[PDB]
């Protein structure tokens, strides 16, 4: 969606586009030429540089603090018209059903992954955002390797390699038997 | 004519011009339209005095304070 809003940039800087491998391309810039900063108003005022990207063309495509811009939505979800409160403040909302004592166990246990956290002070920004939730003498600590995507992966190819795992698969004749609720039980 | 006059190869009994005697909406005809006048003078006197007060109704890339809406202050 922050993509398809930085399609919505394209059109307000004038690049008419609309595929789905053009949408390739503006992720594999999400990826490459997009990166996050900490001062939301702060670097809006702070005039911009325009990092000129170049397609597999090789054409310039300026961007201006766009690329920190977009995913300020991600922080601030009524920029894309959705209500909701932000990463950070959902995850307190998670701390506030936690007790206190091992609230400060979740703030020293931060684990960040997927992909899509890949930026430039990311973490640092959201650690600065906590500092400005979260109240006095709270340590924050992260933890957000830099496989976000394999931890996952390798995770499984830890827990799929054990042998108490036999009860945590489902064999295949016992779907076959009577349904997937059997499975549902499972899953919780 | 004075020319023709005084230009003995120059014949005449000639129409000059020579011609051919030549000889000499329905969208709105459809089931479902309704085209209709706003009487712009009744619905701009209507609404001409419905005034609107604006405060610095700005958006453009402007971060801080998430939610915003134009035509801000009251008249």
């Amino acid at each position: 969606d922050v993509s398809r809003f930085l399609r919505l940039y394209l059109r307000k800087e004038g690049y008419d586009f609309h595929s789905s491998s053009e949408f390739e391309i503006v992720k594999a810039i999400k990826e490459r030429a997009c990166y996050l900063s900490i001062n939301p108003q702060k670097d809006e005022t702070l005039e911009t540089e325009k990092a000129q990207y170049y397609l597999p063309d090789g054409s310039t495509i300026e961007i201006g603090p766009s690329r920190f811009r977009a995913p300020e939505l991600l922080f601030r979800p009524d920029l894309i018209g959705e209500e909701s409160e932000g990463i950070h403040e959902v995850l307190v909302f998670a701390i506030q059903k936690s007790d206190m004592d091992l609230r400060r166990t979740l703030f020293s246990n931060i684990v960040l992954s997927g992909g899509s956290t890949l930026f430039k002070g990311f973490g640092d920004r959201l650690l600065s955002e906590v500092k400005k939730l979260a109240p006095k003498d709270v340590k924050i600590r992260i933890s957000a390797p830099q496989e976000r995507l394999y931890s996952t992966w390798i995770g499984g190819s830890i827990l799929a390699s054990l042998d108490t795992f036999k009860k945590m698969w489902v064999s295949k004749k016992e779907y076959e038997e009577d349904g997937a609720r059997s499975i549902h039980r499972k899953t919780f | 004519d004075p020319k023709y006059a005084d230009l003995p190869g120059i014949a005449r009994n000639e129409p000059d011009v020579y011609e051919t005697s030549d000889l000499p909406q329905e969208e709105l005809t459809s089931t479902s339209v309704e085209h209709i006048i706003v009487n712009p003078n009744a619905a701009y006197d209507k609404f001409k005095d419905k005034r609107v007060g604006t405060k610095g109704l700005d958006f453009s890339d402007r971060i801080g304070k998430t939610k915003r809406t134009g035509y801000e202050s009251g008249e």
